[PDB]
């Protein structure tokens, strides 16, 4: 999930790696400990906030959603152009 | 010794909570309040050299 | 600070210009440095815009 | 090795000569010049650059005619005249690079030190910055490719010393300083859109071209920091940036006295000028 | 040494009781061990600030990570009473602990979230996210730009 | 009865319960951003207009 | 100064139907409230 | 009142409507409503007692509006038994006509019988700042434009002759 | 009154009591901490000049200390003595408005939130008074935010410094609008 709440809780981690509550702690502090993310939550209830991490193998649904968000990002930038440029071209030029 | 504005602090009775906070641009609104102070004798004395112009 | 400096004689300008009326002594225009003032001021104006296109898109 | 480079319009202007004297012949390829500087610092400077006969085959690709004697000739004539600048490496003029490049480019390897590589345009069409500083080191690869040349891409800036400035000021007399203020804002503002449109617009085509419809492994491992980069700003909710905004707004709302205050106090010469001069005109004009 | 040396994932020392015994067991290297312990108070002023020396040099170390480790919990945990844990924060007020925030409800502490000055730290992070996005952008879109040329 | 099909709210137990009241989520910065730019085009154009 | 006139006259005018001083009435009224 | 005037004159005209003229901020309906009476002459004999029989029941608008520039939220017996209307009904009603105004908020609770209220009227400062304040900068750039139009104009009328 | 020092015994128009008896009012309610720690605690006048009467310090080291329990019990003695006098007794109702509102502005500056306990323990008087007080002094006075009384607690915010420190200025500005409207006025006519 790149956008729309990428902020999550331990339900998912302790739930798909069948481990408990108390050692939540310790996976990600070794998470933190090999040095692949940098993740810094300032959470209160328990919550699970990543940073930057890469993929290194491979990711069809982040090309077909690159191309969107990619196409969807330079028409805005275009749009913006052309709204902007557009009477600001013509009233200042 | 908060009265005496020596450190940034305040007290609490009810809850006992305690908040420490401070405003570091203060050179902006001395500053612009003076221009604005300073101006109103300039626009006063253009609507005294005018007034006396005028009538 | 320097329109201050400048308006602390602009608090006297009214006077000499409340007297004499007749010639200009001072050589000091008093306001192409205001409006030059301005202009570096209009940064703030003029990238506020960049701003905000680069939080918009 | 090299953070960054100068590189002086003299030389491009010699490929203006180079496009110059071609005669109308009809050739007009990558025409190889043997570009000069002074590799002693860390930062590089090109001050002046020659020519050297350069002629490729039209369908074998791996044919390249250089010279030594003549390139000997010029350092050595060039050197007695001028004993502060020697050799550095090349540059074509060619739009693609071409894998002759490497065999091109191993003669001033193996010979003269490690040369910079610098691709241009033909054409003045191209917007960006024409000069690109490609160093020609070699790189280990992750994938196991074997050790092969690599150009990485090294940061450039055209500026003049002492000179050039003012003679291309008094050449131009059309082109204006940085002169801070509206115009030279506003126009950046206005069209820096489309110096980013063209060029991402115009990469995004083959990019997407080449995702699909793409062969002979073009170092994938580099798309990743790619998207990542591009995903290093997931659509933030500027919930943080609030106060953030009420401060650029508060400086903005300074402006506005500034502007408000400061044209109220120009306006005393004016609405005073224009009522003690016009009924003094006035009352003694006749 | 390799557990001190950084990343000092927080364990139990309950595994390093029987590696000290048996440190003071062997004889053929680190032998004296007893002459380490030959004073009634020395060995105990070691031990006891052995063990709080890694017990706060543990806390400096995760200092640095902002994962709100909720000590609270953590001294559930580790098994051992909130007395001494408020005796090692009289420790952190003479190891330069200003940088923290504390809560008067309930016991959680905050190493992070300041005032946030939006004229230094905002703009700080933004400067570093917004400008290495511009030049790393930079460099391998016409990095690949040139190397997809090869295939001509 | 009149009010239950003219108003449209739910019944709850002996009690009149309240909704969308104050649940409204404020907006993104993103078009009030836009509108302040369309007012700095404005103020380059009123500002300098006449030139 | 006639503006400082509309607060003092506000409270003191206020104060002039009853509780006039109210000052000296603390004395008594500390016991028994 | 009488603050820049002193003349001997309106002073004793004003005394018999004095006491009341007072009387009026604080709005007492049983007290005053015998003290107007009481003493009361010329001011009720001036002719048909309309502006003061309508002053009699405009005592509690003009209380209500009091209470207006006062705290906005209404109590079950502090306010409500200080202004001599104890009828959660009116209070509410009343209230709510001032919520629909648009110029502040207020709520309503019944937990136990009494009326609470968080009473929070903090204003706009660090809550949505751009948009509070967002018209005022069109606004104040607006009117300062314009006046920017009205300080290069005028020169124009000074270098039409000349 | 800062050259006091240079003052004489001047039995032609006020004695040297008399002038500081009618100066400590002024002095007293017209000054702020640090103006009083800066100018008159600082000094030796009042210093030299409290033994004359052991009152003036009583009203002094009360108000500075901040102990209403003497000060409410004593007040009537100021109260009575600041009224039958020829030229300070018709503005005896602004010094008892402005020292009781610079007393509660001095005690609720260091104090965000106030109990009803330990305000009716330490000023010595019934909670249904200073409801009325605080009640006409936020609306009629004007010196802080909304009072709080969900739990019969007086709990305020003060947002005074950070947005209306920047907002001194709007006053000015509308006044100014206004000013710059009659500028507008004074053209063509």
């Amino acid at each position: 999930r790149p956008a729309n709440h990428r902020q999550l809780t331990f339900e998912e981690i302790a739930k798909s790696a069948k481990i408990t509550v108390n050692e939540v702690e310790l996976l990600v502090m070794k998470a933190l400990s090999v040095g692949l993310v940098k993740g810094s939550i300032d959470e209160v209830d328990k919550r699970v906030h990543m940073t930057w991490v890469q993929p290194r193998v491979l990711d069809l649904q982040q090309i077909k959603g690159m191309k969107d968000r990619l196409e969807f990002w330079c028409t805005d930038v275009k749009s913006m152009e052309m709204l902007v440029e557009h009477q600001a071209h013509d009233i200042l030029t | 010794m908060i009265l005496d504005k020596k450190f940034h602090g305040i007290l609490d009775q009810g809850e006992g909570v305690l908040i420490i906070f401070d405003e570091p641009p203060v050179d902006k609104t001395y500053e612009a309040a003076l221009e604005t102070i300073q101006n109103m004798s300039k626009v006063v004395d253009s609507l005294y050299n005018k007034a006396k112009k005028l009538t | 600070n320097y329109n201050k400096a400048v308006e602390e004689e602009d608090k006297m300008t009214p006077e000499q210009l409340a007297i004499k009326n007749v010639g200009k002594q001072d050589p000091k225009r008093h306001l192409e440095e205001h409006v030059d003032v301005l202009m570096t001021s209009n940064i703030v104006q003029c990238l506020a815009a960049m701003l905000d296109t680069v939080v918009f898109k | 090795a090299v953070q960054k480079v100068v590189v002086h319009p003299l030389v491009l202007l010699s490929v203006v000569d180079h496009f110059n004297r071609i005669g109308k012949v009809g050739n007009q390829k990558r025409v190889v010049g043997v570009l000069l500087g002074s590799w002693q610092k860390k930062v590089l400077d090109v001050s002046n650059s020659f020519a050297v006969p350069f002629d490729e085959d039209d369908k074998d690709d791996s044919v390249w005619f250089l010279d030594h004697d003549y390139l000997e000739n010029m350092y050595g004539m060039f050197k007695k005249v001028n004993a502060r600048e020697r050799i550095v490496g090349w540059y074509h003029t060619g739009p693609k690079l071409h894998k002759n490049d490497i065999a091109i480019n191993e003669l001033m390897k193996r010979y003269c030190p490690n040369s910079v590589l610098v691709i241009i345009d033909v054409k003045p069409k191209d917007l960006g910055l024409p000069t690109e500083a490609y160093i020609s080191v070699e790189e280990v690869h992750d994938d196991g490719t074997p050790t092969s040349k690599t150009f990485e891409h090294v940061t450039s800036e055209i500026g003049a010393e002492e000179a050039e400035e003012v003679g291309v000021e008094h050449l131009l007399r059309d082109i204006k300083d940085t002169t801070v203020g509206t115009l030279s804002q506003r126009i950046t503002n206005q069209v820096h859109g489309l110096k980013g449109l063209n060029s991402k617009l115009l990469d995004i085509r083959s990019y997407l071209e080449k995702v699909a419809t793409g062969k002979l492994p073009i170092n994938h491992q580099i798309i990743y920091q790619l998207q990542d980069v591009f995903n290093l700003l997931p659509d933030v909710s500027l919930q943080e940036f609030v106060k953030a905004f009420y401060l650029k707004t508060n400086d903005q709302m300074v402006v506005v006295y500034l502007a408000s205050l400061i044209r109220s106090v120009v306006a005393l010469h004016n609405l005073i000028n224009n009522k003690i001069a016009n009924r003094d005109a006035e009352k003694k004009e006749g | 040494l390799l557990k001190l040396f950084t990343t000092m994932e927080l364990m139990r020392w309950s595994t390093l009781v029987e590696d000290y015994g048996m440190e003071l067991r062997k004889g053929s290297l680190e032998s004296p061990a007893t002459d380490v312990f030959g004073s009634t108070e020395e060995g105990e002023k070691r031990w006891k600030d052995l063990k709080n020396r890694v017990v706060e040099h543990n806390i400096r170390i995760m200092a640095k990570y902002y994962t709100r480790i909720t000590m609270k919990r953590m001294a559930q945990l580790l098994d051992l009473s909130v007395d001494e844990s408020e005796a090692f924060l009289s420790n952190l007020v003479v190891n330069k602990t200003i940088f923290a925030k504390v809560d008067r409800l309930a016991g959680i502490i905050n190493f992070q979230r300041p005032k946030d000055p939006n004229n230094l730290l905002n703009d700080w992070s933004q400067k570093l996210n917004s400008l290495m996005s511009l030049v790393n952008k930079t460099t391998h879109l016409i990095a690949k730009e040139e190397m997809i040329h090869n295939l001509q | 009865t009149d009010y239950a099909k003219k108003r449209g709210w739910v019944l709850g137990p002996n009690n009149y319960y309240s909704f969308a009241s104050q649940q409204q989520k404020p907006e993104d910065t993103t078009i009030p951003s836009t509108e302040l730019a369309k007012q700095v085009i404005e103020y380059a154009r009123q500002l300098e207009m006449i030139v | 100064v006639w503006e400082d006139n509309w607060d003092d006259d506000n409270v003191e005018d206020d104060f002039s139907n009853q509780l006039r001083a109210e000052l000296e009435k603390h004395g008594y009224k500390m016991e028994t409230s | 009142d009488r603050l820049q005037f002193r003349q001997p004159s309106l002073k004793r005209s004003l005394m018999p409507y004095f006491l009341l003229t007072q009387a009026v901020r604080t709005g007492n309906l049983a007290k005053f409503n015998q003290v107007l009476d009481q003493f009361g002459e010329k001011f009720q004999a001036d002719g048909t007692y309309t502006l003061i029989i309508r002053l009699r029941h405009n005592v509690i608008k003009t209380g209500v509006r009091m209470i207006s520039l006062s705290y906005s939220r209404i109590s079950l017996a502090d306010i409500a038994q200080k202004l001599q209307l104890d009828s959660p009904e009116d209070a509410e009603f009343i209230v709510a006509k001032a919520i629909r105004d648009g110029v502040i908020e207020a709520s309503i609770n019944h937990e136990k019988g009494y009326v609470q209220s968080k009473e929070m009227i903090d204003i706009y400062s660090t809550r949505e700042p751009q948009l509070a304040f967002h018209q005022r900068i069109s606004f104040c750039l607006d009117i300062h434009n314009m006046s920017v139009k009205a300080m290069r104009f005028p020169p124009k009328s000074y270098n039409k002759d000349l | 009154f800062l050259d006091t020092v240079s003052t004489f015994t001047s039995y032609e128009l006020m004695d040297y009591k008399t002038f500081v008896t009618y100066t400590v009012y002024v002095s007293m309610i017209a000054l702020e901490r640090p103006d009083l720690r800066e100018k008159v605690i600082k000094g030796a006048e009042i210093l030299e000049v409290l033994h004359s009467l052991p009152a003036v310090r009583q009203y002094l080291f009360s108000l500075y200390e901040c102990r209403y329990s003497v000060f409410f019990q004593s007040l009537a003695v100021v109260e009575q003595e600041m009224k039958k006098d020829w030229l300070f007794a018709p503005h005896y109702r602004y010094y008892v408005r402005e020292m009781r509102i610079h007393a509660y502005s001095q005690l609720l500056e260091s104090y965000r939130s106030l109990t009803l306990g330990y305000m009716a323990e330490a000023f010595g008087v019934g909670v249904e008074f200073i409801d009325q007080e605080l009640s006409r002094f936020i609306a009629a006075g004007r010196l802080h935010c909304k009072i709080d009384k969900v739990n019969e607690i007086v709990e305020t915010n003060r947002p005074d410094s950070k947005n209306w420190q920047y907002q001194e200025t709007i006053k000015k500005g509308d006044l100014l609008l206004n000013r710059v409207q009659k500028l507008s006025r004074v053209i063509n006519m």
